[PDB]
RNA sequence: UUGGCACCUCGAUGUCGGCUCAUCGCAUCCUGGGGCUGUAGUCGGUCCCAAGGGUUGGGCUGUUCGCCCAUUAAAGCGGUACGCGAGCUGGGUUCAGAACGUCGUGAGACAGUUCGGUCCCUAUCCGUCGUGGGCGUAGGAAAUUUGAGAGGAGCUGUCCUUAGUACGAGAGGACCGGGAUGGACAUACCUCUGGUGUACCAGUUGUCGUGCCAACGGCAUAGCUGGGUAGCUAUGUGUGGACGGGAUAAGUGCUGAAAGCAUCUAAGCAUGAAGCCCCCCUCAAGAUGAGAUUUCCCAACGUUAUAAGAUCCCUCAAAGAUGAUGAGGUUAAUAGGUUCGAGGUGGAAGCAUGGUGACAUGUGGAGCUGACGAAUACUAAUCGAUCGAAGACUUAAU
RNA sequence: UAAGGAACUCGGCAAAAUGACCCCGUAACUUCGGGAGAAGGGGUGCUCUUAGAGCCGCAGUGAA
């Protein structure tokens, strides 16, 4: 359940660590947006070197959260934090790598990369 | 179950007072609502006595006050529930004690109510 | 928060149509021949 | 009971080989996914609530350092098998302190 | 169409094919029975009149509504059966496929059919408008000294009046309320229930029609 | 709008912005329909019809406004005492303090600025939202209803396919259709996820009690802490509005004269919008025009007693401020108790064993358990009392 | 009080958070006194032996 000025953190090496949600995307009014939703964020805590610098506006996609999903079969996934994956247009990760496990919901969501990258997904 | 105009620790307390001075007097006069509480109170603490173990004794006398009874003999609350009134109710399932209406009070119109054990 | 007329006799009476009280719910008891109210005891 | 109805018209979701476990115990639990493969989630359970048909468990374990729970009905045919791995010990039905808890603090004595 | 009454069980749950949890309302229909056929030659519309849940014959000195009153008895007895507690008419279904005093059974359903569920909403007694209405509080601090009050009520001079529609606190809930295109999940011939996809109005015990839907 | 005028108000018509709640207009921002285009296509420009619905979250500023960030189908313009302070706020603006710049000999002052600075009111009438009582509806009554009329709802994105087809050197890329899935909104509901859960279970601190040990009770925010049933709930679970029929707008015509021809028009005949009337949901016969159907009841002398039927009173909850509604009142499961359960907690007390001891283990998924399910008349719903029609007249009738 | 955490608002107003004792450790600047409780970190229960060994809970200045 992310919402305008939720902190993320980054589950890439993409230079981004932490980022702050700036707008929940598709349509007018929404308000909160969970795993597989597409968001507006500004990089607020960046590595050193990194392709992601501090101050950029980017977007993002979201792969895990607090809040967790269900799914249709009646069963539920959560994660103890919310975390992002910096995106282009295409979809593609910015990054080369994904740390951390990410929801399943993603390959639904068509986050092809970002699942193969992912070291687990639940 | 009703609030009787009290915080819970002040209906807690009355509902003590309330059932062991029933026990004591075996008829008392209260407040219609008053005595709608007290009775399931009282037949609570009656089953315990009619259960008659040791750890029925404690469980009633986490709820009993402690009231001495004065043919010149003393007994407490606790003690008169595992004798007397156990042994009147041994053979009877549940229905222990019966409220008369009497209508209200002067001061504040209350209903009046007579509650007695059975 | 205060009135803006008086209210006439006709107006007030009016709104009194209502306001009274009922003859209670009362019995015979039959061993002594005076009356109470039902479900109630002597 | 709950309704005798709902009882009765719900009787026949009921599963009848899932093993007894409580909370604190390591489960392994084979879930149906779909090419229908089976996946394992191994995890401590940390909750369960309800009853009859509508009965649910939570398992939690620390998949690449992030604390992972899955929540799953009971009687769900998603589930192949559930296998106790570990019998914990706990002295309480909710272990709701284990979100907080990291390494060697989260850990659960054994039977 | 189709019709029936029943009384709402409760809430509960089951697996569908591919093992996805479908929530699911059920729904007691037992004791159905056509008491009435209204035509138009006679009442001006087409209507079948069906009573549900048998009540206690006529008895002297009955005081409450468990035991028949004599119109009542009378009026189940022209179709032959017992007195019932709740009576509702249907104008969906076809009147010349009903016979007076025949069954209602649930297999008058079948799982996959689609419908309306009407009922009356559970109350809920006096409430403001920020639950009635869905309205918004007022601020809670910055020496706020407005939280659940509805707000303006109208406008100054023009209008100098309030307009009839304007949202109030009063009472909510009790309302008749029809939930469209439900599914039914599957029909259980023994303890004569429904299985109604999803939820319905009204509190547990309530009275409930189920109706082929409009749409 | 800035003004002009000085006609209501100075024995008082509270001023800006915001909040809450809206409501109306159309010179239409989006969506629907259409003409022209310097309209190849995708996009645009402009004009006409169209007010059904929709039309944002932030940074700065008291701000309105405006600029900016990020969205969106779109972020329309106006009216309602620049809507709304007996609904709120009080940052700004007509107050007493103080200071700067400036003007003044001065007291003080300001096309200025700066820090600080009390927002009263128990609703009589109309109005509005709910909820009862009386009478009427030509006998009285129970239930089921028709629907005059009224209210509600009315939005829209993205993706796939048609089709990489039509168009186009190319780049790019359709209409019309057909499928899927969302955003916002509305509504019902607690199976699920969670919240709450002050008479549920457990752990724990200080202190005072129950004579002591043990076990418990009081007080300390329910002392605190960890869970949690019903009920009530959203952030949770379902459902709804893109349908169709009739009549139309701007348009487009067919046939067709006045006007030999031409011409959508003058008479005729079609077609054509998210809009109109229905369709969908809700209320509704005080609809005094008071409707309909089925069933029940039937007296004599205004009076007495009554019928069908209601109530009083009493036990209550799915209902509820109170009335009202619904479940019941012994020919009774309405509530309480009792017994058995579901769920919740998580292993009672006592005793035994092990340990120096704090403790541990076993008896034993134990003990306890408000609201949830069932069974059971043990307790209380006693006796009783009150109301309640007797069916008018006139005219026609196969 | 889920998720979020000043997006509220003129303004974090109000509330939340901090808080005792013991031990580590503590910056710019300075009128050399200060700044300073800067900041930031560790330990508190119970039993037994004479600092060790144990015991229990989600939690030990377990409340205020
Ligand atoms: C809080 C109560 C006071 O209300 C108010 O102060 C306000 C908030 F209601 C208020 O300011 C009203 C609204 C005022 O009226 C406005 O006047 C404007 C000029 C015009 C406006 N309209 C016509 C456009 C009017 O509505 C005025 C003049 O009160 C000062 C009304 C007149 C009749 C007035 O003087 C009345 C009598 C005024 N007052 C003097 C207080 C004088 C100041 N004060 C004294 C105290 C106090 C005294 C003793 C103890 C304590 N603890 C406090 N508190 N405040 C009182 O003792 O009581 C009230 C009612
Ligand atoms: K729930
Ligand atoms: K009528
Ligand atoms: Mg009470
Ligand atoms: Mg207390
Ligand atoms: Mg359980
Ligand atoms: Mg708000
Ligand atoms: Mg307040
Ligand atoms: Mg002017
Ligand atoms: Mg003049
Ligand atoms: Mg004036
Ligand atoms: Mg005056
Ligand atoms: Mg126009
Ligand atoms: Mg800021
Ligand atoms: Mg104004
Ligand atoms: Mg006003
Ligand atoms: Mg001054
Ligand atoms: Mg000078
Ligand atoms: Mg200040
Ligand atoms: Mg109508
Ligand atoms: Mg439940
Ligand atoms: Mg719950
Ligand atoms: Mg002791
Ligand atoms: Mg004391
Ligand atoms: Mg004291
Ligand atoms: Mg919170
Ligand atoms: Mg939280
Ligand atoms: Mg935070
Ligand atoms: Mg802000
Ligand atoms: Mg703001
Ligand atoms: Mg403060
Ligand atoms: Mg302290
Ligand atoms: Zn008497």
């Amino acid at each position: 359940m992310i919402q305008q000025e939720t902190r993320l953190k980054v589950a890439d090496n993409s230079g981004a660590r932490e980022v702050l949600t700036i707008k929940v995307l598709g349509g007018s009014g929404r308000k909160t947006a969970n795993i597989g939703d597409v968001i507006v964020c500004t990089v607020k805590n960046a590595t050193p070197g990194g392709v992601v610098k501090k101050g950029d506006v980017v977007k993002a996609v979201i792969v895990r959260t607090k809040s967790g999903v269900r799914r249709n079969d009646g069963s539920y996934i959560k994660f103890d934090e919310n975390a992002c994956v910096i995106i282009r247009d295409d979809k593609g990760p910015r990054g080369t790598r994904i740390f951390g496990p990410v929801a399943r919901e993603l390959r639904e969501g068509n986050f092809m990369k970002i699942v193969s990258l992912a070291p687990e997904v639940l | 179950y009703r609030k009787l105009g009290r915080t819970s620790d002040q209906r807690k307390a009355m509902l003590r007072d309330l059932a062991t001075s029933l026990i004591i007097s075996e008829r008392i006069e209260t407040t219609e609502a008053r005595a709608k509480e007290v009775r399931s109170v009282v037949e609570k603490l009656i089953t315990l006595g009619k259960k008659g173990d040791l750890a029925s004794r404690r469980n009633a006398a986490k709820t009993l006050r402690n009231v001495e009874i004065l043919d010149e003999t003393t007994q407490t609350a606790l003690q008169k529930l595992f004798g007397e009134i156990a042994e009147r109710y041994t053979e009877r399932q549940g229905g222990y004690t019966r409220i008369l209406k009497q209508g209200p009070r002067r001061g504040d119109g209350a209903e009046s109510v007579i509650i007695e054990l059975v | 928060a205060v009135p803006k007329r008086r209210t006439s006799k006709t107006r007030k009476n009016k709104r009194r149509t209502h306001f009274k009280i009922s003859v209670p719910g009362m019995t015979e008891c039959p061993n002594c021949g005076e009356y109470k109210l039902s479900h109630r005891v002597c | 009971t709950n309704h005798k109805l709902i009882e009765a018209v719900t009787k026949s979701q009921l599963r009848t080989d899932l093993p007894s476990f409580r909370p604190g115990d390591t489960l392994r639990v084979h879930v149906r996914i779909i090419r229908e493969r089976i996946q394992v989630f191994e995890g401590v359970v940390i909750k369960r609530r309800g009853g009859g048909v509508s009965e649910t468990f939570t398992v939690r374990k620390i998949s690449s350092g992030v604390g992972v729970e899955r929540t799953f009905p009971l009687h769900t045919p998603k589930i192949e098998k559930i296998e106790v791995k570990r019998r914990g010990k706990v002295r309480r039905a909710k272990l709701y302190y284990l979100r907080s808890l990291r390494g060697k603090a989260a850990r659960i004595q054994e039977i | 169409t189709k019709g029936i009454l029943g009384r709402k069980i409760g809430m509960t749950q089951v697996f569908g094919e591919n093992g996805e949890l479908i929530p699911v309302t059920v729904v007691e229909a037992k004791e159905n029975v056509v008491l009435q056929k209204k035509t138009v030659e006679v009442d001006g519309y087409n209507a079948i009149q069906v009573g549900f849940e048998d009540k206690k014959a006529y008895k002297k000195d009955a005081k409450s509504n468990k035991y028949a009153n004599k119109p009542a008895e009378g009026h189940a007895k022209k179709a032959d059966a017992a007195p019932k507690r709740f009576i509702r008419e249907f104008r969906n279904v076809d009147v010349d496929a009903y016979e007076v005093g025949q069954e209602v059974s649930v297999d008058t359903f079948v799982a996959g059919d689609v419908i309306d569920v009407t009922g009356v909403s559970k109350g809920k007694g006096f409430q403001g408008a920020i639950k009635r209405h869905g309205q918004s509080r007022g601020p809670m601090s910055h020496g706020s000294h407005f939280h659940r009050a509805p707000g303006s009520v109208g406008m100054a001079s023009d209008a100098s009046r309030v307009f009839k529609g304007q949202k109030m606190p009063g009472r909510m809930g009790g309302n008749t309320v029809t939930v469209q295109n439900l599914e039914v999940v599957q029909v259980d011939t023994e303890n004569k229930v429904i299985l109604v996809k999803g939820n319905v109005p009204g509190p547990k015990k309530g009275l409930v029609e189920i109706r082929t839907s409009i749409k």
